[PDB]
DNA sequence: CCCCCTTGAAGACGTGGTTTACGACCCCACCGCAGTGAGTGG
């Protein structure tokens, strides 16, 4: 169930970290700093935990 | 909690812990027949 | 202080001129709670204001008679928040600070406008009278 | 306007949070009802004229408060926010939400 | 004894709560 | 309740302030009348033939 | 003016609520009334010695020119020329 | 009465410009109004007393309501007194109409002082106009002061405290935990829907293990929504005792629980 | 350990008789900018 996964995530078991390491692989994120004056104020990066 | 429902002085607490216990009247509620039958099977009573 | 306001409002005469109120003096009572007690209980640390007021009855049966009766009684006006020894006020159990203000003083100031009628290329002089309480009087020049 | 776009939510200590549109609508409804009552009571023309003028002022305040004369103010001495103020300015619908 | 009784009067005096409020509990946490 | 509108029946007609006070005035331009005279007539200060 | 009885006490003349309400409003809602900055003793002393040009009867942040914000020769010994906020209130808040 | 009224100030001038009649000619209009139904007599009486309403409404400026609205409320009350005036009594209309004019203003203040009506019942209305004068010091009444107020006005202690809270309430404007919609968290609803669906499937699987007779016992009494079959109705359909139907559910439910808990 | 009773009563759901209680109605003798408008004088 969703509730069991919620409890597992909240308790932060060791398998959750491996699952997160698999999730973030090749999943870019956008970084933005205000004020955005030109388009180079938003860029994509590959996250490292 | 102590006998008055208030946490002891000096206790170490984290997120989600109860500090002061309190209850409220709830009134009428609606439940689906399946969940009501499950509650009856498990034997737990209904509270006000 | 409070004396200035008291003598700026009192005495008060009625419309028909048959009775008036006269202010005598005032005093401040002892605060109910201490500063620490006020902070613990979350209440304002203030003192009560008690004024002596005198009532005058005017005798309308005599053209110059105003000695029908006189009554004297001490009356309560409210609570004045007090200042601690460190220059702070305790309002609802929390310490607050009143910041001083820097403003233009009352009087008359003579000014010369600039950057206006620059096509004409001349300067216009104006004057203002600013009171502590009232309306503003101004004098000014047009190009002619 | 639909009620959910002008919310009225109760609070704990007997207080309420409300939009100014409710007050403007209440003023308009009150003056309209008073005008109808006066018209059904066979009133002199001057009082009906005054009521019509106040109804016009209330409608103008509801549609756009600060446009002709003194803006109708509330408890905090601040002018009431009208329908036109909702969709214009830096805090209007467009720039703030769209 | 008079001063002690005055202090105890001041200590045990009740609170001034708003209407419809029964009691209030305050908890302080340090970290 | 987010979609349903109501209506109020007015005992007497009232003018729309947008079509009156937003310069240039549409009512005044259409009637070829000065805005001040229209304002005087609307707020019950003079008559119009 | 409206009253009739001559057996009128001064307590019948005075209603104390408006004055208390005005004083409470001043001490709890004025722009110059604010919570004490209690980060450290220096912060408290700086707060107690602060001079502001805003508030009732004062200027406005949006309607302030360069002339009122600049250091004046008469400030020598009266207003600190280097202690002021770095934001839009740069020239309107000073220290004694 | 064709004077122009461009604002409230211009309306007061016309009301004051009307000459105040004397008692002698007031009787003639009132007599014609009462017996012959002269609409002109009422017209003259109402217009000549318009200044009477204006100075009365000035006394009600502490409530924060517009002055123009208060004046018009009094005007309706003035018309009611005119329609019910008996000239043969000998008293002036000014003294008779003072009760009607102040009754209309009072009712308008009650309904419009706040966004919600504060006083509706009989006891609340009495406390609305008395607590303003009775209250002398800011704050809440103590326990003792409640009975003193309640004893004079003939009200209970509950009413005094309830109206005390309603007087000091200050309404905030909408622009803090009150802007949040409390039924907007869809993620919680999805989780709760998933949890209730997987529990229902366990009930269906458990019911399959029951015998055919026991399944219809649980289904009819507990699962049906149109009807709730009692113990006696199931007895005649299967030729069993009234207690037998009741006693059968206990054993069946234990089997249902055993399958579910496993 | 299936079956039909018993036999005593606990609560179960109205229920509109009976009875308060709410709500309403009646009487009361800065900042520079640009478009507008009269307003002349001609």
């Amino acid at each position: 169930t969703i509730k069991a996964a919620k409890k597992m995530v909240e308790r932060e078991e060791a398998v959750v970290w491996d699952i997160l390491d698999e999730v973030i692989r090749e999943h870019p994120v956008l970084l933005n700093r205000a004020p955005t004056l030109h388009r180079l104020g938003i860029q994509a990066f590959e996250p490292v935990l | 909690l102590d006998e008055s429902g208030i946490v002891y002085i000096g206790a170490e607490v984290t997120g989600g812990d109860i500090l002061v216990g309190k209850v409220t009247p709830k009134g009428e509620t609606q439940l689906t027949p399946e969940e009501k039958l499950l509650r009856a099977i498990f034997g737990e009573k209904a509270s006000d | 202080g409070l004396e200035a306001a008291f003598r700026s409002v009192f005495p008060i005469q009625s419309y028909s001129g048959n009775s008036e109120l006269q202010y005598v003096s005032y005093r401040l009572g002892e605060p109910v709670f201490d500063v620490q007690e006020c902070q613990i209980r979350g209440v304002t640390y203030s003192a009560p204001l008690r004024v002596k007021l005198r009532l005058v009855i005017y005798e309308r049966e005599a053209p110059e008679g105003t000695v029908k009766d006189i009554k004297e009684q001490e009356v309560y006006m409210g609570e004045i928040p007090l200042m601690t020894d460190n220059g702070t006020f305790v309002i609802n159990g929390t310490e607050r600070v009143i910041v001083s203000q820097l403003h233009r003083s009352p009087g008359v100031f003579f000014d010369s406008d600039k950057g206006k009628t620059h096509s004409s290329g001349k300067v216009l002089y104006n004057a203002r009278i600013i009171p502590y309480r009232g309306s503003w009087l101004d004098f000014e020049f047009d190009p002619k | 306007l639909p009620p959910d776009l002008r919310p009225l939510v109760p609070l704990d200590g007997g207080r309420f949070a409300t939009s100014d549109l409710n007050d403007l609508y209440r003023r308009v409804i009150n003056r309209n009802n008073r005008l109808k009552r006066l018209l059904d009571l066979a009133a002199p023309d001057i009082i009906v004229r005054n009521e019509k003028r106040m109804l016009q002022e209330a409608v103008d305040a509801l549609l756009d408060n600060g446009r002709r004369g003194r803006a109708i103010t509330g408890s905090n001495k601040r002018p009431l926010k009208s329908l036109a103020d909702m969709i214009k300015g830096k805090q209007g619908r467009f720039r703030q939400n769209l | 004894e008079k001063k002690l009784e005055a202090k105890r009067r001041k200590i045990t005096q009740g609170d001034d709560l708003a209407p419809g409020v029964l009691k209030i509990v305050k908890v302080y946490l340090a970290v | 309740r987010r979609e349903r509108m109501g209506h109020i029946e007015l005992a007497s007609p009232t003018a729309h302030i947008w079509f009156l006070k937003s310069l240039p005035s549409r009512i005044g331009l259409l009637l070829d009348m000065p805005l001040r005279d229209i304002e005087r007539v609307l707020y019950f200060e003079s008559y119009v033939v | 003016s409206l009253g009739d009885l001559d057996t009128l006490m001064p307590q019948d003349m005075i209603n104390a609520k408006p004055i208390s309400a005005a004083v409470k409003e001043f001490f709890g809602s004025s722009q110059l009334s604010q919570f004490m900055d209690q980060n450290n003793p220096l912060s408290e002393i700086t707060h107690k010695r602060r001079i502001s040009a805003l508030g009732p009867g004062g200027l406005t942040r949006e309607r302030a020119g360069f002339e009122v914000r600049d250091v004046h020769p008469t400030h020598y010994g009266r207003v600190c020329p280097i202690e002021t906020p770095e934001g839009p209130n740069i020239g309107l808040i000073n220290s004694l | 009465a064709l004077a122009p009224v461009g604002n409230l100030d211009s309306y007061i001038r016309a009301a004051n410009a009307w000459p105040m009649l004397s008692a002698d000619e007031e009787r003639a209009l009132a007599e014609k109004l009462h017996y012959h139904g002269d609409l002109e007599a009422a017209k003259t009486l109402i217009l000549s007393h318009l200044r009477f309403v204006v100075h009365i409404a000035r006394n009600y400026a502490g409530y924060g309501l517009p002055q123009a609205d208060l004046i018009q409320e009094g005007n309706i009350g003035l018309m009611k007194a005119v329609r019910r005036f008996n000239p043969e009594v000998g008293v002036r209309l000014v003294s008779f109409a003072v009760h009607w004019i102040k009754a209309e203003i009072h009712e308008y203040v009650l309904r419009n002082w706040r966004i919600v009506k504060v006083a509706t019942t009989k006891a609340q209305r009495k406390l609305f106009f008395n607590l303003r004068k009775t209250k002398q010091r800011l704050g809440w009444f103590n326990q003792d002061e409640v009975e003193m107020v309640a004893r004079e006005l003939g009200v209970t202690s509950k009413d005094v405290r309830e109206m005390e809270s309603r007087m000091a309430a200050q309404d905030m404007t909408f622009d803090v935990l009150y802007l949040q919609d409390k039924s907007s968290n869809f993620a919680d609803g999805i989780e709760d829907d998933n949890w209730e669906e997987q529990a229902a499937n366990r009930l269906t699987d458990a019911m399959q293990g029951l015998d055919e007779r026991s399944q219809d016992i649980i289904r009819a009494r507990w699962l049906d929504e149109d009807n709730k079959s009692t113990l006696q109705e199931l007895a005649d359909r299967y030729g069993v005792s009234a207690e037998r139907v009741r006693q059968l559910e206990k054993n069946a439910m234990k089997k249902l629980r055993a399958a579910i808990e496993a």
